[PDB]
RNA sequence: AGGGGAUCGAAGAUGAUCAGAUACCGUCGUAGUCUUAACCAUAAACUAUGCCGACUAGGGAUCGGGUGGUGUUUUUUUAAUGACCCACUCGGCACCUUACGAGAAAUCAAAGUCUUUGGGUUCUGGGGGGAGUAUGGUCGCAAGGCUGAAACUUAAAGGAAUUG
RNA sequence: GCGGUAAUUCCAGCUCCAAUAGCGUAUAUUAAAGUUGUUGCAGUUAAAAAGCUCGUAGUUGAACUUUGGGCCCGGUUGGCCG
């Protein structure tokens, strides 16, 4: 019930997405920057805006968010996505084959350096 | 109908399917027109020359459009071993 | 089909496309013809003669290794029974069921099956009289059936 | 109005099935249309389990239970909440929880 | 009303009419 | 499946299909040229013989018919025809 | 059990045409079936058909083009005069310039246009359009 | 301002797609009515029935007017639109937008001899909506349009002056009857003839080369 | 087979079936049974003649509340009694 | 009429065999697919790698024939394919959709997430059914990375592959990207294999 | 008209209820279930879906029968078999894809292949009542069954969803 | 369906319609009626599939028999022709 209205929710989302670099983590300067960047008709409403803004930034700092954050989120997504596991170890070095594994390539006519290794039962 | 003494008539001859040869209606919003390019000895999709296969909504909703496209491409030479006629 | 039932089962032989095959046996058609006449004199109905020949010797079909049919050659040679095999077996079934009804009149299922069997008997007799293999006025009777079955 | 595709029972190609009636009211229901349930019951319903364990001559037993076949009426099953009144869309749920 | 009891009532009426007609002729 | 070669089916497909359901119906049976040990008694037998046939020598039945194909004796030399 | 083999064959043709399939297998390939197929081929309505001659009755395998909307059989074969064929062609075909209702007459098997031109009538079998 | 947001709309802005026949050939789904009214300005809009419909709510009935209206140009193209609105004017406007979006071409043929301009339908056609089915068959030249008044008016807007109609079912349901007529018109365009058996191939359309100059 | 026979020699059966099923229509049944000629009190005539007997003040059926004030007429050709409505406003004193 | 340079090569064959895409669905299969040949006991359903590559090159040809990569759009909802569609969007235009596909995208010209794509690529129809029905509504072609047990309904080009394997799905997505880039002009060295490898198509848990 | 008539159980003998219980719910109990001479022929006798034929939507474990498998374990392992699995079936009982098919809709592998209307046949219906009521005719010992109206009356009766 | 004290419906005064010396009413019959259905109706729930089966009349009832080719000409065609 302490959760606020969807109108003020959208106001906070739009403010964050439009002036993310301007605002900072500190809550007091968050209020004193929101009051001058956004026209709000209620001091209580602007207080709730800034409170949810600092709450969402705290969640961002400790917790991942999908798309409602800044483009620096996309930047860090592309930096962490292209992060190789140290070296290309285990890559194809294990090629071992079997009966069916031979059979397919022999049927398709594309010979491969296969080695027949089935279960020794 | 077709008149000998000119008189260009029957405006907007409908576009006709290539899978089951049936007709494609005026507002059948499922009919697709696959536009696949031609490669000419250079590994390049040279612009301005493609071949078209029209697939109708009936074939789409039946779900054999895949096999129909394979057989059409193989008959046209676009594909080699997708579909064997002797099923 | 299944005239007197509700089943729709299909269980029939599949004669091959062969017309005169394999034509490998050195014993001519005289040998198979004597085989059938000897067995008919021995006293088997043509269905039994045919199945016994087929499973004993190598015969594609009596039709294709002779010039005529089994019943055709039996009729020409005079070994044909007084009544056809189908009617004979139908009458045998009818007399067996009739004796069962006499022993246990309370068997309504057997009474129903009896009516069903006599229906087939009468229809087949009508067909035979129409095609003139059997003489006219020949009728099936519960009395004369006991004489005809033996 | 055909409210049920199976006609509210389990009988296709069977003609007639001898019924066994309900134990609470015995209202007219054939055995296939019945709500026969495999009722499973513990001896103490996990209430005097410590007393059972302490007073058993041989401790740490498997402690089996009672299985019975309750033949339940449709009206009585609804009244005692054996069966739930479900919506038209999910009335076709064959697999029970 | 119930058609079963309508049928019962009409059967009783038919029986009464039959008895009356039998006694009258 | 909209376009299919009904002219010529594959051998595996025809074998999978029922014998009466093929393009031209053909029997699923064959001839078993069979022989008992000792004397030759060379006689070809139907696969679905339906009879307990035996050679004229003595009690040497070569078939014990079942619902479908007929069981053979212990030692029988048989060849497909 | 099997009253009109031509009707069964034409129903199979209609089912294949509505499904979109490009080929049909037809049992048991009567000669009137073959003549109907020949007329369809002459008018360019069915495509191709091949007669597999198994010894029992024969089978017809048909390579279809989607040019065919639906064919039908008119049972029984009504005994029709010239005005009667006029009525039938006014009743069974979408228009006057296209569509061919077919009838057996003394001059072989032909559609209504050819029957009119030869000035002879017969018994109506079916229609193609 | 107009500024439609759709590839069709932007192509019409550019003027690359210049023909209603061209849009109907590729059956590209239409999303606006300004495109239609600019492409075929010779259209006439007439309504026949606006009907009140009542939703009984825990206190009273909420009445919304359902409007069915057919609009098109007097040569070859008409469409129908159904919509329920609070006001008569709003219902008419919603019917107009829906019908202009649902405009369809008509295959007009000759009863025979192909002498002059088309006067009837090409092939006998059926259209079934709910229970009422309406079939149109080609009349000979001069007879007129034989139909119930609503279908008759639809045919006058259609422009074919000679047709016979046979109706079965509850034709007094005007909405279903008009929709059945619409499906019948669609089917009589969708029928097949040797004139359509004629040379089809129709190679690559300029759609790919005219798809490059769109905003997005 | 759509029920009804579809043979070239079934004209007799179709005619008989139509003849038997025609009796389900009220108009054909009444016309061929002559009920209007005998059972109807006008004798199968458009108009009849009679003698007024008395006045009837039968009431209307719901939802309505009025008196129609018809008359009782004994016909001349057959003598049957009927109740005849007096239509207009104040024709009772004329048809007393 | 092809110059016969697009045929299967030992390197790609070994890559496919290593990622085990030759194993498709379980013994249950869809009757519309002749891709499976001689599938052996134990459920092994062997997929035809040659047919897979032919479908792959056909799909590459279609998306190279489409002139506008911005108009080309890919759909994916499974976690095993979201990374793949983002890699595709990095490699070329192929404007993708991540996570759930919001209904009313290709239709509903007034919504903010409205796309109009000239063609749709889907990874798993069983999870991305909404996309194929919207494509059927807005009459656009669609390639589907179908399995041997997939609803091929409303699908133009069916890729014979496996949807239970992350390695297989990433490998086929990479070959899609590589083939389209090669046919477009990004990779002109036909003899030399490409810069990366499909080990990009993955996901580190930490 | 006989045999069991033990027990329950149309009819019939009690109370919180009553302005009324001769109704539900206590107990008891006649007629009443297997069977000689047999009748009766009705049921929501229902799949409210005639029968015989031909082609068609993820489709499996299946019920009876047949075929093939380094096929699985054993009996008497390596010399039959039975049971199981994996495939192909032929025949019979059931269903959820927003079905392209049909239907007014529930819904339907048939209720599809029917306005693009015709595979062969049998039976039944023509608004609701009166009324399954007949003066009649047949069967039955009876109860009753089959056949079966009309006069007159009525603007509705009804089916399938959808809003509380 | 209207009329129970603002009745556009009853009675009456101005206007309009079928028609013009012709219109209104009653009873039949035809189209309407694909509610008699051969064309061409319905039978799961709107009325309707006999409780089930057998069977005479009646209706209907695999396929095949000269399917096939060459030349000439009494006769047509807005005719590759004014």
């Amino acid at each position: 019930g302490r959760v606020r209205t969807k109108t003020v929710k959208r106001a906070s989302k739009a403010l964050i997405e439009r002036y993310y670099p301007k605002l900072t983590l500190d809550f007091q300067t968050n209020k004193r920057l929101c009051d001058e960047i956004a026209t709000i008709q209620s001091k209580r409403l602007r207080n709730k805006i800034a409170g949810y803004t600092t709450h969402l930034m705290k969640r961002i700092q400790k917790g991942p968010v999908r798309g409602i954050s800044f483009k620096l989120q996309e930047e860090e997504r592309e930096r962490k996505d292209q992060y190789v596991p140290e070296v290309s170890a285990l890559d194809l070095s294990r090629l071992n084959v079997d009966n069916q594994t031979s059979d397919l390539v022999k049927s398709l006519g594309l010979k491969l350096p296969l080695s027949v290794i089935n279960v020794s039962a | 109908m077709e008149n000998d003494k000119g008189q260009l008539v029957e405006l907007y001859v409908p576009r006709k399917c290539s899978a089951t040869n049936r007709i494609i209606k005026a507002d059948d919003h499922a009919s697709v027109q696959i536009n696949v390019a031609k490669v000419d000895e250079e590994g390049r999709a040279i612009p301005g020359e493609y071949v078209t296969y029209a697939l109708s909504g009936y074939v789409r909703s039946r779900g054999e459009s895949d096999d129909s496209l394979n057989r059409l491409a193989q008959n046209d030479g676009l594909l080699k071993n997708v579909w064997s006629y002797s099923r | 089909g299944r005239m007197h039932s509700a089943g729709k089962g299909i269980s029939s032989s599949a004669i091959p496309y062969s017309r005169n095959a394999p034509a490998w046996f050195k014993l001519s058609s005289e040998s198979v013809i004597e085989q059938i006449v000897k067995y008919a004199r021995k006293g088997l109905t043509p269905s039994q003669i045919g199945v016994l020949l087929r499973d004993a010797h190598g015969v594609t079909q009596a039709r294709v290794i002779t010039g005529n049919k089994i019943m055709r050659i039996l009729k020409s040679n005079g070994l044909a029974p007084e009544i056809p095999e189908d009617l004979y077996y139908l009458i045998k079934k009818a007399v067996s069921v009739r004796k069962h009804l006499e022993r246990n009149r309370k068997d309504k299922d057997a009474k129903f099956r009896l009516i069903l069997i006599e229906s087939r008997i009468h229809r087949l007799a009508r067909y035979y009289r129409t095609v003139a293999v059997l003489p006219p006025n020949w009728k099936y009777e519960s009395a004369t059936a006991s004489a005809l079955v033996n | 109005p055909k409210k049920r595709a199976s006609n509210g029972r389990n009988k296709k190609g069977r003609g007639h099935v001898k019924p066994v009636r309900c134990v609470n009211c015995s209202k007219s229901i054939p055995k296939d249309k019945a709500i026969k349930r495999m009722a499973i019951r513990n001896i103490v319903e996990a209430a005097a389990v410590r007393d059972l364990s302490e007073a058993s001559v041989y401790p740490e037993y498997a402690l089996p239970k009672t299985y019975n076949k309750l033949h339940y009426c449709v009206s009585c099953a609804i009244h005692a909440r054996i069966v739930r009144v479900r919506s038209r869309e999910d009335r076709k749920n064959r697999a029970p929880p | 009303m119930r058609a079963k009891w309508r049928k019962k009532r009409t059967r009783r009426l038919k029986r009464k009419r039959r008895k009356v007609r039998a006694r009258s002729k | 499946v909209l376009v299919q070669d009904l002219l010529h089916p594959t051998a595996a497909s025809e074998a999978r299909k029922h014998k009466l359901k093929t393009l031209v119906q053909g029997p699923r049976s064959y001839f078993l040229d069979v022989k008992c040990p000792g004397c030759l008694n060379i006689t070809t037998v139907f696969s679905h013989a339906q009879t307990a046939v035996t050679c004229e020598s003595c009690s040497t039945i070569l078939c014990t018919p079942t619902g479908g194909k007929a069981k053979l004796s212990e030692g029988t030399s048989f060849r497909r025809k | 059990t099997r009253s009109s083999v031509l009707a069964d064959a034409l129903n199979a043709i209609n089912n294949a045409e509505k499904t979109g399939k490009r080929q049909v297998l037809i049992r048991p390939s009567s000669k009137v079936i073959i003549k109907f197929l020949q007329v369809m081929q002459k008018h360019g309505y069915i495509g191709e058909f091949e007669y597999i001659d198994d010894h029992r009755s024969g089978k017809i395998v048909v390579q279809l083009n989607g040019r065919l909307n639906k064919c039908g059989v008119i049972s029984p074969r009504f005994n029709v005069k010239i005005g009667d064929i006029e009525k039938w062609t006014a009743n069974l075909l979408p228009a006057r310039q296209f569509g061919y209702v077919i009838l057996t007459t003394s001059a072989g098997i032909m559609d209504h246009e050819e029957a009119r031109r030869k000035h002879v009538s017969g018994k109506i079998l079916g229609f193609v359009y | 301002g107009w500024v439609p947001v759709t590839k069709l709309g932007r192509l019409v802005k550019a003027g690359k797609i210049t023909t209603i026949e061209e849009i109907f050939l590729h059956s590209l789904p239409v999303k606006e009515f300004q495109i239609i009214d600019t492409l075929l300005p010779g259209l006439q809009d007439e309504v026949m029935n606006i009907k009140p419909v009542q939703k009984q709510t825990r206190a009273g009935q909420r009445t919304r007017f359902k409007a069915v209206v057919v609009v098109g140009d007097s040569n070859g193209h008409v469409g129908l639109g159904i919509k329920t609105a609070k006001e008569v004017a709003g219902a008419i406007r919603a019917g107009i937008i829906i019908a202009k979006l649902s405009v369809i071409p008509i295959r007009r043929g000759y009863w025979g001899t192909n002498l002059g301009q088309p006067h009837s339908l090409a092939t006998k056609t059926t259209g079934k909506c709910g229970s009422v089915t309406v079939r149109l068959i080609p009349a000979p030249r001069g007879s007129g349009i034989v139909a119930s008044p609503a279908v008759k008016k639809l045919l006058q807007l259609a422009g074919v002056e000679d047709v016979y109609t046979q109706s079965n079912g509850k034709t007094r349901t005007l909405e279903n009857t008009l929709k059945a007529a619409f499906v019948a018109i669609g089917n009589t365009y969708g029928f097949l003839t040797p004139n359509l058996w004629a040379e089809q191939p129709l190679p690559v359309s300029p759609l790919d080369i005219y798809s490059d100059e769109a905003s997005a | 087979g759509k029920g009804k026979p579809r043979g070239l020699n079934s004209a007799r059966k179709l005619r008989v079936h139509r003849r038997n099923n025609r009796w389900a229509e009220n108009n054909y049944k009444k016309r061929l049974l002559g009920t209007a000629f005998k059972s109807s009190p006008f004798g199968g005539s458009s108009h009849a003649k009679g003698i007024v007997l008395e006045k009837l003040g039968i009431e209307s059926k719901q939802p309505n509340s009025a008196i129609r004030k018809c008359v009782r007429v004994q016909l001349i050709k057959n003598g049957k009694k009927v109740t005849a409505f007096v239509p207009n406003d104040g024709c009772l004193n004329f048809v007393d | 009429s092809l110059p016969a340079t697009f045929d299967l090569t030992p390197e790609d064959a070994q890559l496919l065999l290593a990622a085990n895409t030759h194993l498709g669905a379980r013994n249950v299969q869809v009757h519309q697919e002749p891709y499976v040949f001689n599938a052996r006991p134990d459920g092994v359903h062997v997929i035809n790698v040659g047919k897979t590559w032919e479908k792959l090159v056909l799909a590459a040809r279609i998306i190279a024939a489409i002139p506008n990569p911005e108009d080309v759009v890919a759909i994916s909802s499974r976690t095993f394919g979201q990374r793949a569609v983002l890699k595709f969007a990095a490699h070329t235009g192929a404007t993708p959709i991540a996570g759930r596909f919001t209904p009313g995208s290709f239709t509903n010209y007034i919504t903010r997430s409205f796309k109009e794509p000239r063609l749709v690529i889907v990874t798993d129809p069983r999870s991305d059914a909404q996309a194929i029905k919207e494509a059927s509504y807005v009459n656009i072609p669609v390639i589907a990375l179908t399995d041997l047990d997939s609803p091929s309904e409303f699908v133009d080009v069916a890729i014979p592959c496996n949807n239970r394997g992350k390695h297989s799905i990433g490998l086929i997505w990479y070959l899609l990207a590589r083939e389209v880039l090669r046919l477009r002009g990004a990779l002109v060295d036909r003899t030399q294999p490409w810069s990366i490898m499909p080990d990009l198509y993955f996901y580190r848990d930490p």
